[PDB]
Order: structure tokens, then sequence, then C-alpha cells
DNA sequence: ATCAATATCCACCTGCAGATACTACCAAAAGTGTATTTGGAAACTGCTCCATCAAAAGGCATGTTCAGCTGAATCAGCTGAACATGCCTTTTGATGGAGCAGTTTCCAAATACACTTTTGGTAGTATCTGCAGGTGGATATTGAT
């Protein structure tokens, strides 16, 4: 039964995420677009991240990296350090 | 007596980069390497957008690059558009772009 | 024999979710995109645990406000049927395109 | 009577090597001019923050390489690199 | 399609504004060269906390059925585009003066040590409790007739 990583997103998630954006009605044809955004917007946050790892010569991606990565694409996050 | 410049072979100034490195507090310290390669990455991004901008200055039967050419250049050119995009070149104006349903007819 | 109009569990839905801040992607499924992802910018990569999270609220942030313009852009044009074209032109106003 | 630097020669010169026979206006060249001083302080800042969250006082080269590669889209970081590797190990070697 | 109004396109054309030139100087860059300090890489290692996996959990893929939404078609009403007209307001070039900005003098305030004191963070241990879930029982909401 293998399945693609990006349809592990599944449709039930996706309506679930719309819900909580007072989404009430929704085309068939947003579940594939909301993956293509999803992934835009993975990489984007990853490859920065990742650039930070790197960076400090590490193997692992720390929350850290994570959390600078979104400060610079403009996407500051409260939670996690820093 | 060799500059820095000449001795990484570069036009841009190694001597002043290194210096606005040190004015500008953005560390304790500043490296030997640092502003050879930051000029260096300077030198190319103004290469890059001048090789463009003089193509839209002679695609305009122009000799002199005014700030439209460049506006032409950075627009024209994904990834300059990206670096730039949130930037507004004076005098540039925008690119001849109309929506389709905006057309005559059908 | 009982049935619900098409929208009552809808509207349920948004309140449902809208009293709640749980995430709402599995953990797991999620988890793996994530490295998936990542394996293509270096390799042999693992992931603080809190690393993973951060990225997944993030996400889910992400979306759910992309979700909220995309209905203004549902509504603006007298729908109430959100539509790629509607996430496409929220993307593109937000300079996202 | 103060003296204001710019990189005004400098972007004249290599406006030269690329395009021998084109001139370029003042306000094109200030433009060119604020561009300089742009991405300068732009790959700066970020070198800046990256020793920061690595407990580093020193900004070396390699800080400035991972700033253009967090700042600069795909192939223009790409051929950045390049060419800042490449005038660095030029510049080691010639001393 | 053909006829005609009117925009659009070059091509060449003079003036000239803005660019390019040069000669001389010079203040501050930039380099050079020497003595003095240290930031961080390199190497060893301890113990988090991470990937993995086996057993328990419980969310979702599935196909059917039809409510109700979207988009096409049609159309009347009126808003907004075009353009003509009559003339006000902006643009452009010329001339006294506010304030920016450049230099120098001087002291209140901040850096640099160094030593003396404390507080804030970890950690081991033990100590405490707000509330997420579960229950049960009434009442509200929705949908059917």
């Amino acid at each position: 039964v293998l399945r693609d990583n990006i349809q592990g997103i599944t449709k039930p998630a996706i309506r679930r995420l719309a819900r909580r954006g007072g989404v009430k009605r929704i085309s068939g044809l947003i579940y594939e677009e909301t993956r293509g955004v999803l992934k835009v917007f993975l990489e984007n946050v990853i490859r920065d991240a990742v650039t930070y790892t790197e960076h400090a010569k590490r193997k692992t991606v720390t929350a850290m990296d994570v959390v600078y990565a979104l400060k610079r694409q403009g996407r500051t996050l409260y939670g996690f350090g820093g | 007596a060799k500059t820095r410049s000449s001795r990484a072979g570069l036009q841009f100034p190694v001597g002043r980069v290194h210096r606005l490195l040190r004015k500008g507090n953005y560390a304790e310290r500043v490296g030997a390497g640092a502003p050879v390669y930051l000029a260096a990455v300077l030198e190319y991004l103004t290469a890059e957008i001048l090789e463009l901008a003089g193509n839209a200055a002679r695609d305009n039967k122009k000799t002199r690059i005014i700030p439209r050419h460049l506006q032409l250049a950075v627009r024209n050119d994904e990834e300059l558009n990206k670096l730039l995009g949130r930037v507004t070149i004076a005098q540039g104006g925008v690119l001849p772009n109309i929506q389709s349903v905006l057309l005559p007819k059908k | 024999p009982h049935r619900y109009r098409p929208g009552t569990v809808a509207l349920r839905e948004i309140r449902r979710y809208q009293k709640s801040t749980e995430l709402l992607i599995r953990k797991l499924p999620f988890q793996r995109l994530v490295r998936e992802i990542a394996q293509d910018f270096k390799t042999d990569l693992r992931f603080q645990s809190s690393a993973v999270m951060a990225l997944q609220e993030a996400s889910e942030a992400y979306l759910v406000a992309l979700f909220e313009d995309t209905n203004l852009c549902a509504i603006h044009a007298k729908r109430v049927t959100i539509m790629p074209k509607d996430i496409q032109l929220a993307r593109r106003i937000r300079g996202e395109r | 009577k103060t003296r204001k630097e710019s990189y005004a020669i400098y972007v004249y010169k290599v406006l030269k090597q690329v395009h021998p026979d084109t001139g370029i206006s003042s306000k094109a060249m200030s433009i060119m001019n604020s561009f300089v001083n742009d991405v300068f302080e732009r790959i700066a800042g970020e070198a800046s923050r990256l020793a920061h969250y690595n407990k580093r006082s020193t900004i070396t080269s390699r800080e400035i390489q991972t700033a253009v590669r967090l700042l600069l889209p795909g192939e223009l970081a790409k051929h950045a690199v390049s060419e800042g590797t490449k005038a660095v190990t030029k510049y080691t070697s010639a001393k």
C-alpha cells in the first residue's frame, strides 16, 4: 500500500485546517493545491534552517535552527526558544 | 605596494569594505577573508545587473543606462526581482502588462 | 433515519476548531514530509523533537491564515466555496507569487 | 567641505568591463550606489546575526558565505559563492 | 470588405543639459611593518535525547445519495467613458536669508580594569494541585412531518 509522503497530509486534515480558518465549503481541488502550497512553505523554511545547521557543523536540525529560519522568513514564532 | 583588491583580483575596494564592516558594529572582530568575500559578492551582483541593464539600454536604442533600464533589468529577471522584491527604483515605471480579459472583442 | 443538512456540520466544525488549539495534522505523516524535503538539502539529518514541532506549529498557523484570506477571496467573488483560484489570488496579493 | 564616499567609480569600472560603449546617468548611478549599500547591509546583517547565534565574536568569510546563501535566490547565490570563494583563495595565496 | 479620422510610427534636427575631462591638491584613507593578545578549532567523552520498533490506540478511506451551490443566459437600468469646451493653476526661472553643517574648544560620562558580593539557574529531592476527562442528567438545536 505504498503512499507518497505529501499524500499523508490527508483530506480530513486539510479540511480541519480550513475549518479553523472558518471555511464552510471546500472544492475538491483544494486538497492538491494546499499540498503544493505547504510544500513550497516547508522547502523555503527548511532550506534556511538546514543552512543554519550546516553552519554550526551539526547533523541535527535544532528548534533554534527552525526558529531562526522562521524569523528571517518573516514568520516569527514564539514558544520554542530565542 | 599592492592593494588587497588587486591581490584578490577585484575592482571593488576591499580596503573600504573592511572598514565599513568595523565601523558598522556587526561583531567584535572582522576576519581578513570577510571583506574580500563580500566585496566579491558585491562586485558580482553589480555586474549581473549592469549586464542586464546594458541590454535594456541597447534594446531601446540608447547608449546611457537610465533608471528605467535598471528597472527593466531587475523586473525582467526572476532572481533579481526576488532579491529586490520589496525595493522601489525611483523613476523606473512598471513592466508593460495588461490582463487578458481587458483586451477587446474576444 | 436522521440526516444533517450540508453545511450544518461544517459550521459546527468551524466552531469546534476555532475554540481549540491542537494541531490538526497527524504528527507522523507530517514528520516524514519534513524529513523528505530536508533530504534534498542535506543527507543523514536528524531532527530535534521540538524542531519538528516548531515547523508544524508554523505550518499550521500559515495554512489556517491562508484559508482566511482564501475565504475572503471566495466571498469577494460572491461564492461560499473555496477554490484554487482563491488560494492563488491570496498568495499573489500577499506577494508570495 | 565634507567627503562623501560612494561606489560610483567602481560601478563604472565594472560597467566598462561588461558594456564598453555604454554610459550611466547620475540617477542610475545613484540607484546603483543604493543597491550596493543595501546588499552590503543585508549580508553584513545576517552575518552579524549568524555569528551571534553561534556565540562567535568574529565575522569570517565563512559567515559572509552562509549570509549570501541565506539571502540570495537559488542561482545568484551559487554564483556569488563561487566568486567569493575564488576571491579569497586568490587572496590567500597572494602574499 | 472599403472609406476616412486620428493615432502611431520613424526619420532627421537643433539646443543644450547633463555628462565626461583635466589639472592641481590633499585629508584621510589604505597600506605597511612591528609587537601583543586570544578566539575558536581540534580532540577527547559523557550523557542527553533521538530513531527505532512492538503493542496499544482510534482516525480515516470508502461509495452512496441528493441538497444546494455555482455558473450560464438573459436583460434592464444606469454608471462611467469620451470628448467638447472655457479658463485656472501649476510650472518654471529669478532673488533675499534660515539653518545645516563644519570646525574647535572642554568636561561629564562611559570604558577599563580589578576585587568583593550576590543572585539566578540547576538539580536533586521531595511537595503540591489545577484541571482534562469522565459521568449523569437536563435542555437546546435541528430536521422531519
